[PDB]
């Protein structure tokens, strides 16, 4: 019986596969006049149509890099495979759709980076003495999860200008707490200390050798410290294939864009690094603090895992600025940072306890659907996300692409990557619109008009200029 | 809508004088409006920062202004038993500027103060200072109520309590029709924000040079709290003035406080005796609500009408992410006793990074409809972020949602312009009112003139 | 503390007259100084502050200078109310310290005094007391010096004197010296005199009387 | 309008201790410094010291440390002076000043509160007429008026008739009790033709003497 295929009544091959991914064309030239030749791939054979003329495109899904995800991430130049497949080869004709998989795991014994961003006002002073030891203490913990633990330290206090410093008498400018009865650094911004390095007694000798400063002002500049430890690569030392984590700890609130114009100073955050051979960060009294949004752009471009370890007193101020910067978390902080170590190790399990899957350079006539495969087996529709995950565990998900019509561009591929990992998953995409005929076509053909239109494909089409 | 984006008026200073960071109209005694343009780097007398003033003729051509002079010299007054310093290198004059009837006021917020006595002194702090010109007859005055002469150790005795060593006054400043001057001073009382408030004629009659230290016995500043709402909000880092209680007799004030309550921002209507009428409350932290604030009648029902600046808003947008662009909140004044709704109306920034709403500025009636205008900036807005100004017609329901025209910036990158904003006076005298764009990273001011509607 | 010369004590000028009082510091005070008016028999009024600012309410011919630690305060045109009591102080160290202060008084031709003694009433005698009154009114300059003897002889124990003000209608001084005995010391003696010296008179004015005889 | 009013005059004994008043009118106490300053008619010009009132902070010269203390009660908008273990070199006149713009300044001053210090009672004077001896075209007639305390005294001639030609000198303290005088000058014509009589009155006592003056 007629269908779609035959009730639209087509003019070529090509608006043929248009009407409906079910409708097949025969490009055969023993064919009555009577019968249409777009119809079911049924009724064309039904019909002695050759089976060689029939065109007749499948929507398929096939894996071109598959390999195994990784049991450990320890070892290997990382050649650790977090994603599964990594690369499929999709083929879709108009308004049709097909499905495909993939799996993301969070690998055991995966590299871990640390850099110990410190609050170091006056206030600070005892949880300088409480962290000593904590470069082999923290050691020991993070045996127990990663092989390859690497860890740095980094200082801030505020912006070193007036009226954030003292600037009076001469004595209080080498020499803030010269009014009290001690001796404390001369201000600074934000200044590197430690490359982040494996020989963790490094961390322990150079925390002995710091001390603190003093400021007039509660607010502080961390967040100026924030952007350099995590824009200035190759100083602070961040590994390519690595977790990253930077322990932001401080026990009062923190200046935030804007708030520069009360020392005179104007011009915006360029978010590019300043740190040089002194360590010693030079933007501090000529460029304004970063603003939230500027933070995430890098903290996400550098895979930058923020947390704030803060004391009780703030913990709400920074559980709000965390919820403006999404893969933030936030600790409790002593007052005297003597639970650190702890507050580190449920932040990093916090961290790869979720698994977020995202979608770079998607065309926009291609529209996915996802499915969530966390915990025991349990489908989850409409979701492209987990948590409450552990080391080791798998979820996978189910997607479905959806193109609508026809593009110009035969050919594109898009990217599904988790948030933070480094492997993800490539679509090469094919949109198969054509026919196979069309590249045998006869132009000016002699069957059509006398010359005036192509002969493809069994029919006769209107030349160039008709 | 008319505004003229073919043939402008570009005024200049010298570079790296940050020329047009705070700009103003100025009529003098016989109406003749000129331009008052803020460059709080200008080079002074040791070939240091300290800012400069100039006052620009109007012409249609523009080119280079002459200097308003002031005194740049430190001060150091031996008077019972103390030593009274002022400290005016990178003190910043011009970073805001205003005019009333024929007297320009320029403010240097980062000038320093100490008062030195034996061993102990007050420390060095920027108090803030205005300078004070009739520029006709010549005359000067001086303006500095945070100056104290308290030593160090009391203020600690007393947790800090009342100190203005940090004020800052003049970062902001506006003056009200009476001709009382009112100081932003977001440092005071240890960085909560105070407001100073003194008439100019007693600022004039009451000023000597070299005495540093006077009473202005008919001036008026706001409190200190206990709240730790107020801590660190930068209270007075906008201010303006406006009708808002019903009575006409008394003049209200609206301050601007973008960190108030841990950075949550707030925008507060108070009468002249500092009272809160009304607190706007922001939407966003970090937003940085209260940057700007604006007073104009937007509606055309004789009633003021507010408009707060959020440079920094992050808007929601796909996929859960979050863009800064900002944003600015329209407030319309209900007839009669009642408190400030919830905005008539949003209007959000499109480019990343742009700040649009870090100034607005009251056009007056732009197009001659019988609704007055506003102009917003977005000084890092525009497709090639070089900053745009945007131009919304009122209408009796408020403000038209989407621009009329948009002033794209005839500078290179990174002149900041829109930062400074100012317009509702012709001053061509054509019937109708102007707009002066400053641009301080170009060290610029363009003049935008309006023409009949086409 | 700082020590304020001021100068000259008194001065005789007329009306219209450009007059200058001078103030000296012990030390260098910055223009840290002030100007008081004091009008007979009244409280201070502020006339001068930092030196040259006058204060409000003050008239213009008034006017001060100066700089270091020599300052003056200028009237220019004197009207009467300016015959007054003038003072400086200073006002850069603690304690302020003030002026020894300078009188203006109205200048007028020279003039003799009157001289009349009295012997002791009827009625004191009888108490037990004895005062011999001398009055020296009407004259001119205020410079006077009495001198009181008794049998030829000078006595300088038990005097009391007393001076007014100048006169506002005639612009001239009074002196009353007193000398005050007691009834038995007064029987003593017989002669009384007061002698005035004045610049009106190389030769003492002399007035007396004796006891007893009348 | 700023006026400083402050305290009566003070009649105390040697010893004891006195609190002066200055109490602020037009305007606010806490605006200013307020200073306290001595005179004498030697000694001319002393400053006691100063107070914010605002704060209480005081600052004394040394001289007077012990003797004065100021302070200030912004609530009656009052500044006071204390002064304590008196003597008769206390015996001044005590002025309160504020400035009018200068914060160091020394401008407005209020009316100054007299302070006697003396052990002397409430003694009634005693007049005597002073005739002349046994000429010319003027006479002259006085008036003896020795030993009252305390001050003043009132003394006019005629019952305030006889006002001219007339000089009345200030009293003198001799020996805890004042001494005042007074002349008249009339022609040779009116005395003893006329009667010329001494009225003098002496509140503190409530003594109205009147001595008519006699020839010898
Ligand atoms: C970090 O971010 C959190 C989340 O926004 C902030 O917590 C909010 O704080 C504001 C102000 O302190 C709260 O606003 C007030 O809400 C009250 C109603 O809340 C009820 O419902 C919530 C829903 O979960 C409950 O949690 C809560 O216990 C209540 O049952 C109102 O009563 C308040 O109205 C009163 O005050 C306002 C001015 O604040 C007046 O205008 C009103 O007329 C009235 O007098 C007010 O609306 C908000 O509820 C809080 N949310 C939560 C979830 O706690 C933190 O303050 C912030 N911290 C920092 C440091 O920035
Ligand atoms: N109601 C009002 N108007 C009002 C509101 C707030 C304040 C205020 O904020 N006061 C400071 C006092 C102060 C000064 C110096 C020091 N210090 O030097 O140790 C410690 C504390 C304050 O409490 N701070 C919080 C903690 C702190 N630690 N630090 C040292 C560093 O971080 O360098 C600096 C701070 C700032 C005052 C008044
Ligand atoms: C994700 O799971 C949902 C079910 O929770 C799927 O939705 C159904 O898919 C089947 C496929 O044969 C349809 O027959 C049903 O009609 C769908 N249910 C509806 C539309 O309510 C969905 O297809 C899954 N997607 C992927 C990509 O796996
Ligand atoms: C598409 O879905 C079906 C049923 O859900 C499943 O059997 C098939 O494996 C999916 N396609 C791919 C390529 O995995
Ligand atoms: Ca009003
Ligand atoms: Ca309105
Ligand atoms: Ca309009
Ligand atoms: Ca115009
Ligand atoms: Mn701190
Ligand atoms: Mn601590
Ligand atoms: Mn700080």
């Amino acid at each position: 019986g007629p269908n779609i295929c035959t009730t639209r009544g087509v003019s070529s091959c090509q608006q043929c596969l248009a009407v409906s991914p079910m409708c097949a064309w025969c490009s055969d030239e023993a064919l009555p006049l009577g019968s249409p030749r777009c119809d079911l791939k049924e009724n064309l054979l039904k019909d002695n149509c050759a089976p060689e003329s029939i065109e007749f495109p499948v929507s398929e899904a096939r894996v071109l890099e598959d390999r195994p995800l990784s049991d450990k991430g320890s070892g290997d130049s990382s050649q650790v495979t977090q994603v599964s497949p990594q690369r499929i080869a999709l083929r879709l004709r108009p308004d049709d759709s097909k499905n495909f998989s993939i799996q993301v795991r969070q690998v055991e014994d995966y590299p871990v980076d640390i850099y110990y961003l410190m609050d170091l006002s006056y206030s600070m002073k005892d949880d300088l003495w409480s962290i000593q030891n904590l470069g082999t203490k923290l050691a020991t913990q993070m045996r127990k999860l990663t092989s390859n633990l690497r860890i740095g330290f980094g200082a801030f206090v505020d912006k070193p200008v007036s009226p954030y410093m003292y600037i009076s008498p001469p004595e209080a400018l080498e020499n803030p707490c010269y009014d009290m009865k001690t001796t404390c650094l001369p201000m600074f911004g934000y200044k590197h200390v430690l490359t982040l390095t494996d020989q963790v007694t490094r961390f322990n000798e150079e925390v002995k050798k710091q001390s603190v400063s003093r400021n007039r002002d509660a607010p502080e500049g961390g967040f100026d410290a924030i952007m350099q430890a995590t824009v200035c690569d190759e100083k602070i030392g961040w590994r390519n294939d690595a977790s990253h984590l930077l322990v932001f700890t401080t026990d009062a609130k923190t200046h935030i864009a804007l708030d520069g114009r009360l020392a005179g100073i104007v011009q915006p955050n360029d978010g590019q690094c300043h740190v040089g051979s002194d360590n010693h960060y030079s933007a501090s009294t000529t460029m304004d603090y970063p603003s939230l949004g500027l933070m995430t752009e890098k903290l996400s471009q550098k895979n930058i895992n923020l947390i704030f370890a803060v004391t009780e007193n703030v913990v709400n101020l920074y559980q709000n600025y965390s919820e403006l910067i999404p893969g933030t978390t936030v600790g409790v902080l002593s007052m005297d940072s003597s639970n650190v170590l702890q507050l580190i190790v449920d932040a990093y399990g916090k961290i790869r306890s979720k698994v977020e899957l995202e979608v770079r350079d998607l065309p926009e006539e291609l529209s996915l659907s996802f499915n969530a495969t966390c915990l025991n087996n349990e489908v989850i529709p409409g979701l492209k996300s987990c948590m409450g995950l552990k080391i080791g565990d798998t979820v996978s998900f189910s997607i479905e692409a959806k193109v609508r019509g026809c593009p110009q561009e035969k050919e594109k591929s898009f990217t599904i990557k988790p948030v933070g990992f480094k492997d993800s998953l490539i679509v090469q995409v094919t949109f198969d619109c054509d026919c196979a005929c069309q590249a045998q076509a006869e132009p000016n053909s002699h069957r059509c008009n006398n010359g005036n239109g192509t002969f493809e494909c069994g029919v006769c089409r209107c030349g160039p200029g008709w | 809508l008319n505004l003229d984006p073919v043939q402008l008026t570009f005024y200049a200073g010298p570079n790296g004088s940050q020329f047009g960071f705070s700009l103003d109209f100025h009529k003098d005694s016989h109406g003749r409006v000129a331009i008052v343009v803020g460059a709080p780097r200008t080079l002074g007398p040791s070939q240091e920062e300290t800012g400069g003033v100039f006052l620009c003729p109007w012409r249609a051509e523009g080119g280079q202004c002459p200097s308003l002079l002031f005194d740049l010299r430190d001060e150091t007054r031996n008077v019972g038993s103390q030593t009274l310093q002022t400290f005016k290198a990178r003190q910043g004059l011009g970073a805001s500027v205003v005019s009333w009837s024929d007297v320009i006021v320029a403010c240097a917020p980062w000038q320093h103060w100490n008062v030195l006595e034996k061993t102990e002194e007050a420390e060095k702090t920027p108090v803030g200072s205005c300078f004070l010109a009739q520029p006709e007859s010549g005359r000067r005055a001086e303006y500095s109520p945070c100056r104290g002469n308290t030593l160090s150790r009391i203020y600690v005795e007393n947790d800090f309590s009342w100190d203005k060593r940090y004020c800052e006054a003049g970062f902001s400043s506006v003056v009200t029709q009476a001709g009382e001057l009112v100081l932003g001073a977001p440092g005071g009382y240890y960085f909560l924000g105070l407001l100073a408030q003194a008439p100019v004629a007693d600022i004039f009659s009451s000023y000597r040079p070299g005495i540093l230290l006077w009473h202005v016995s008919s001036q008026s500043l706001s409190f200190d709290s206990s709240n730790p709402e107020y801590f660190d909000g930068y209270w007075g880092y906008s201010v303006a003035v406006g009708e808002f209680d019903g009575d006409l007799n008394t003049t209200e004030y609206v301050v601007g406080a973008p960190t108030w309550s841990w950075t949550l921002g707030a925008v507060e209507i108070l009468d002249s005796y500092y009272q809160r009428l009304h607190r706007l409350r922001g939407e966003q932290m970090a937003s940085y609500f209260g940057h700007s604030v604006a007073v104009t009648d937007v509606n055309g029902d004789g009633r003021h009408d507010l408009l707060v600046g959020a440079p920094l808003y992050m808007e929601s947008r796909a996929d859960r992410k979050l863009a800064e662009v900002g944003r600015v909140y329209l407030f319309l004044q209900p007839r009669g006793p009642h408190a400030l709704g919830a905005p008539s109306l949003l209007l959000t920034g499109t480019q990343l990074y742009g700040r649009f709403g870090s100034a607005i500025a009251p056009l007056g009636d732009l197009d001659r409809d019988g609704y007055n205008d506003i102009a917003v900036a977005a000084p890092y807005g525009g497709p090639s972020g070089r900053g745009q100004v945007l131009v919304f017609l009122g209408q009796s329901e408020g403000l038209r949602s989407r621009p009329s025209q948009v002033l794209d910036s005839p500078f290179p990158t990174g002149s900041a312009f829109g930062f400074s904003l100012r317009g509702a006076v012709d001053i061509d005298d054509n019937g109708y009112p102007d707009l002066i764009v400053g641009a301080y990273g170009a060290n610029q001011v363009a003049v935008y003139r309006a023409q009949p509607v086409v | 503390d700082i020590l304020m010369t001021q100068s000259p004590s008194s001065m005789s000028v007329s009306l219209g007259d450009t007059v200058s009082i001078t103030c000296h510091a012990s030390q260098g005070i910055s223009s840290n100084i002030g100007w008081l008016q004091q009008k007979p028999g009244k409280s201070f009024m502020g006339l001068i502050y930092y030196g040259t600012n006058l204060v409000d309410g003050v008239p213009s011919r008034f006017s001060g200078s100066g700089s270091g630690a020599d300052y003056s305060l200028t009237i220019s045109s004197l009207d009467s109310e300016d015959f007054a009591d003038y003072y400086c102080v200073q006002y850069a160290q603690l304690p302020y310290t003030f002026g020894g202060g300078t009188k203006l008084e109205i200048k007028r031709a020279d003039a003799a005094p009157t001289v009349s003694i009295f012997p002791p009433s009827s009625e004191q005698l009888t108490s037990g007391g004895a005062s011999v009154v001398c009055f020296l009114n009407n004259f001119y300059p205020k410079d006077i010096n009495v001198k009181w003897k008794i049998d030829g002889s000078e006595r300088q124990n038990g005097v009391l004197n007393s001076w007014t003000d100048q006169d506002s209608k005639d612009s001239t001084y009074s002196m009353s010296s007193t000398l005050t005995l007691t009834k038995d010391e007064y029987e003593r003696h017989n002669s009384y005199t007061c002698e005035a010296t004045h610049k009106t008179s190389t030769s003492p004015i002399v007035k007396s009387f004796n006891r007893n005889e009348c | 309008e700023v006026q400083l009013q402050q305290s009566g005059a003070e009649l105390v004994k040697p010893g004891a201790s006195v609190k002066l008043s200055c109490t602020a009118s037009g305007f606010n106490i806490k605006d200013t410094y307020v200073h306290w300053v001595k005179q004498r008619p030697e000694q001319g010009l002393e400053w006691i010291g100063r107070i914010d009132p605002a704060n209480g902070y005081t600052k004394y010269d040394p001289k007077f440390q012990g003797k004065a203390t100021i302070t200030a009660d912004t609530s009656s908008n009052t500044a006071y002076l204390q002064l304590s273990s008196l003597t008769s070199e206390d015996t001044a006149v005590y002025y309160c000043v504020r400035p009018l713009y200068d914060y160091y300044a020394m401008d407005y001053w209020g009316q100054g509160t007299s302070v006697t210090v003396s052990s002397a009672k409430t003694t009634a004077p005693s007049v005597y007429p002073l005739a002349p001896v046994c000429t010319g075209s003027s006479v002259t007639l006085g008036c003896l008026v020795k030993g009252y305390f305390p001050e003043p005294v009132t003394l006019t001639w005629n019952s305030g008739s006889l006002s001219s030609g007339v000089h009345t000198f200030p009293a003198v303290l001799q020996s805890d009790l004042y001494t005042l005088s007074s002349s008249v000058t009339v022609t040779s014509s009116t005395w003893p033709s006329q009667s010329i009589t001494c009225n003098v009155a002496h509140p503190a006592s409530s003594t109205k003497v009147d001595k008519k003056i006699e020839p010898r």
